[PDB]
């Protein structure tokens, strides 16, 4: 049980260590629906917009 | 030499390998110990995706290095 924000920055930090700044992954979250794993699978496919 | 493989669920697996091993071999050791099919494994080190036919030495992976494992899948 964690708030939206918390886990959010936690997504960033995980996917972060994975060579993905908080912004690319968080924006990837905006493009992942808030998901992290998808956030990075997103980091992959690309960052269109 | 011991290496660490960190997965996305916060589990880290330790493997015993030689720099001369191929990436394909590493993936087979991970399947053997955790059951993940090699075709679902994406291995990342120093921001490069590792290719099956290269060896660990090709990438300058030294003892106690950590590789990241991302799973590729369309299902759960």
């Amino acid at each position: 049980t964690l708030v939206t924000g918390s886990e959010y920055e936690t997504m960033l930090t995980e996917i972060m260590s994975m060579g993905y700044e908080r912004e690319r992954v968080v924006a990837a979250l905006r493009a992942s629906y808030n998901n992290p794993h998808r956030a990075v699978e997103y980091l992959l496919t690309g960052i269109p917009g | 030499m011991q290496i660490f493989v960190k997965t996305l669920t916060g589990k880290t697996i330790t493997l015993e390998v030689e720099p001369s091993d191929t990436i394909e071999n590493v993936k087979a050791k991970i399947q053997d110990k955790e059951g993940i099919p090699p075709d679902q494994q994406r291995l990342i080190f120093a921001g490069k995706q590792l290719e099956d036919g290269r060896t660990l030495s090709d990438y300058n992976i030294q003892k106690e290095s950590t590789l990241h494992l991302v799973l590729r899948l369309r299902g759960g």
